[PDB]
RNA sequence: GAGAUGGGCGAGCGCCGUUCCGAAGGGACGGGCGAUGGCCUCCGUUGCCCUCAGCCGAUCGAAAGGGAGUCGGGUUCAGA
RNA sequence: UGAGGCGGGGGGGCGAGGGCUCUCGCUUCUGGCGCCAAGCGCCCGGCGCCGGGCGCGACCCGCUCCGGGGACAGU
């Protein structure tokens, strides 16, 4: 399918394409609170190797933690 | 005839002369939180200087044909829940005493058979949150020679299918008489995205300044240019 | 080993202000549409005493032109108003003792207090008994204007930033010699726990 | 009287038959009643004046 | 559409009621404090014989968790008279003494005959 | 003064702070609508639509602060 | 600050040589008053009779709530 095409483009974080998009969630997080409710993976690809399957009875938290 | 005591009381809205009116205040209101977080990423979406392989995504087909190709559309939709039983209990039927080229749905379904080479028109989502997802296919059916057309709104795309949101629809084969319907949108839609691919790559989007901004430095421009003009003569 | 007394009284909970009786936060009038572009009138109703500051308070009273509703502000007394006097408050407004506006439209060296050192924070400069500031020099070019402070600190700021005009009331109190220590103690004792000081 | 105790008491103990009656000292009510006239008599004489000056302009 | 104040109000939304698919609890819980409960026992003190006689009161031994508009129905349902007033106290002991004064058209001198106490 | 929520911080029990980065009122006024009762009179009650709202921060904190309203006589071994 | 009128482009009065440059869109003697649209035009509903609405009044356009710093404070 696809997801292998998200594959290889999430390990280009350096690349413009993905220097812009990482930066605008990091900005858009930073302005939301430090616990909360993502309604869908932003990050699909990395969701279902580590198990996650789209169906009734997942969630997923976004959340802020420190720096440091 | 007229009654005389109906006198005209006009009010001097002045500075510290009379109270103010209930006028409207829409450009002052302390929106939620939620709503100034969803308003201003419009805004970066303006400001910095946007990649063009998504920028490439408001650059996207017009009115008049979007109403031809979900017309074209509209006579290749899935099997429902009921379709399918309606089909099932046709089958089994005939089992006591081939298939039509039906549309493909989700980047999943897509992606194999382009590389396959089986589509002949792909549809595209452009407003999808992880626009990550989509943002190499352009890029791909351009290599595999396939057309493909970009549409505003995914959920007037997610209703060719009974479902919510649609990202991708392909083409992958068609009727008959459905031959020449195709064929000129094809020579529409390439001259647009496949082969003015070099010009896509080096438009960026954005790198829009501000209504107040643009008023500022445009108003030194013009009074610079006012200078020099005289200076001649 | 020990903490110093100095270094206790970050911490508070002595050392903090004895803020019973005070009457409230000693401010300009916020910034407004009337008081940007024109002026709007007022009325000093009574000039109460806040405890803890040699120099008195004015109760100003004013009409919002948004709702039918009464507004009162606790603007800094100018020696010289009365009650009853008709302060003015806005840019548009004239140059007498106890009429606050921005200082690019004013004339130079004119005496004013209760200065803002930004535009729109209801002053923080020249707001002791009897202090002052002086306009030095304007800068009709991008609107700067050089203000001296009671200090003898020359001081660069913008000119949207306003002030009334006019010394504070009170002035010259220090020129009264307190003579016994109860009177020293009586004034520390509305501000502070710091006034017996051992060396 | 205590104020709770104003409940009790009826409308004619709690006021004076007058405008601003129970609510203002009729030496500074007479005091509101010719200032009020006096300035919208003198505000008349703002627009008369107004009316010749852009006459002979 | 035209915002007046500059300040978003949070839209009044609609509620609904509780209408659950069973009860929480099976059965309504019996009341533990019947008439019967609520009277232990009188008094046969001779400090309170004194009390019927000039005041033409009841004395009782009262429940600790009633109020005195129980006491005047428990007295009104069990041994059939009216009731004027009922003056409570909570005794050393922890119960609750109750003064019954009756309505004055009855001796409770009598009374304390068919309740037995004399 | 004390102390929840929002928020922030904290490995963490928690701590921070009390109007501060918050959609913080579940309120009414009349109007229209739809309904219900007792002489469904007229009024009482519920629901929707339209219209109205400055509050200021949940709360706690005084048996000497604030706080409407009771006194005389007589009565018990001990209570007024 | 209860985020109440920010910035352009338009409408008129003050002015020298029919637009252009622009001030300006109205409040100052006085311890009064000012909210809950007059007015005006135009639709609709009902037995000349009572009751509703739209747009002017009260320009239009916009993308950053106004402001001030600023790739430096700061972490």
């Amino acid at each position: 399918g696809a997801y292998k095409y998200i594959q290889e483009l999430w390990r280009k974080k350096q690349s413009d394409v993905m220097r812009f998009l990482l930066r605008v969630r990091c900005w858009q997080y930073r302005q939301l609170s430090a616990l909360h409710r993502a309604p869908r993976p932003t990050r699909p690809d990395k969701a279902r190797r580590l198990g996650y399957k789209a169906k009734q009875g997942y969630v997923i938290y976004r959340i802020r933690v420190r720096r440091g | 005839v007229v009654n005389p005591l109906f006198e005209k009381r006009p009010k001097n809205f002045g500075i510290g002369q009379d109270i103010q009116p209930k006028r409207d205040l829409t450009r002052f209101v302390k929106w939620p939180r939620y709503i100034r977080l969803q308003r201003q990423r419009a805004i970066l979406y303006k400001r910095l200087k946007v990649p063009p392989a998504i920028n490439q995504f408001t650059q996207v087909l017009d009115r008049q044909t979007a109403t031809q190709l979900l017309k074209l559309a509209h006579k290749y939709r899935p099997e429902t829940k009921q379709e399918k039983k309606q089909r099932l209990l046709a089958r089994a039927e005939k089992k006591a005493a081939k298939r039509p080229p039906v549309l493909r749905a989700g980047v999943n379904t897509v992606t194999t058979l382009v590389e396959n080479k089986k589509a002949q028109l792909v549809v595209i989502a452009h407003d999808v949150d992880p626009i990550e997802l989509v943002v190499f296919l352009p890029a791909l059916c351009r290599k595999m020679g396939v057309p493909y057309c970009i549409l505003k709104g995914k959920a007037r795309l997610g209703r060719l299918v009974h479902r919510k949101t649609c990202t991708t629809v392909a083409f992958t084969q068609v009727n008959s008489e459905d031959k020449g319907a195709l064929a000129k949108l094809v020579e529409a839609i390439r001259t647009n995205y496949n082969d003015r691919y070099d010009e896509i790559r080096r438009h960026w989007g954005g790198n829009v300044l501000g209504p107040k901004s643009v008023a500022r430095i445009a108003k030194l421009e013009k009074a610079k240019a006012k200078e020099l003009a005289t200076k001649l003569g | 080993g020990r903490v110093i007394r100095g270094q206790r009284k970050g911490a508070g909970s002595v050392f903090r202000a004895h803020v019973k009786h005070r009457k409230g936060a000693a401010r300009l009038r916020a910034v407004d549409f009337a008081e940007r572009h024109g002026y709007i009138k007022g009325i000093v109703k009574d000039i109460i005493h806040d405890p803890g500051r040699g120099a008195p308070l004015a109760k100003v009273v004013f009409r919002d032109p948004y709702r039918f509703k009464k507004r009162t502000e606790l603007f800094i007394a100018a020696e010289g108003i009365h009650t009853g006097q008709f302060v003015y408050c806005g840019k548009k407004a004239q140059l007498n003792i106890g009429n606050v506006l921005p200082v690019g439209t004013m004339p130079e060296g004119t005496i004013v207090c209760c200065l803002e050192e930004k535009p729109g924070d209801r002053g923080k400069l020249a707001r002791a008994s009897g202090n002052y500031a002086t306009v030095i020099s304007h800068n009709p070019e991008t609107k700067k204007t050089r203000v001296k402070l009671p200090s003898g600190s020359k001081k660069v700021i913008s000119s949207a930033n306003r002030a009334v005009v006019g010394v504070v009331a009170g002035g010259g109190r220090i020129d009264k010699p307190i003579l016994k220590a109860g009177r020293a103690y009586h004034k520390y004792k509305a501000k502070r726990n710091c006034w017996p000081r051992v060396r | 009287v205590r104020p709770k105790v104003l409940m009790r008491l009826s409308k004619t103990k709690k006021h004076v038959s007058r405008a601003y009656g129970g609510s203002m000292c009729a030496k500074c009510v007479r005091d509101r009643i010719k200032r009020a006239f006096l300035i919208e008599e003198q505000k008349i004489v703002v627009k008369v004046l107004k009316a010749q000056a852009q006459s002979q302009k | 559409k035209i915002r007046t104040s500059p300040t978003f109000r949070r839209p009044k939304t609609l509620r609904l009621r509780r209408q659950p698919k069973y009860p929480r609890k099976s059965a309504p819980r019996r009341n533990k404090l019947d008439h019967y409960a609520i009277i232990k026992f009188p008094l046969t003190t001779e400090s309170a014989m004194k009390k019927i006689e000039d005041n033409n009161t009841l004395v009782f031994i009262v429940d600790v968790k009633a109020n005195k508009h129980q006491i005047k129905q428990a007295v009104k349902k069990l041994y059939d008279i009216d009731v004027a007033k009922v003056n409570t106290l909570i005794r050393p002991d922890g119960e609750k003494k109750a003064y019954v004064r009756l309505a004055p058209d009855y001796d409770a001198l009598d009374v304390a005959n068919k309740i037995g106490i004399i």
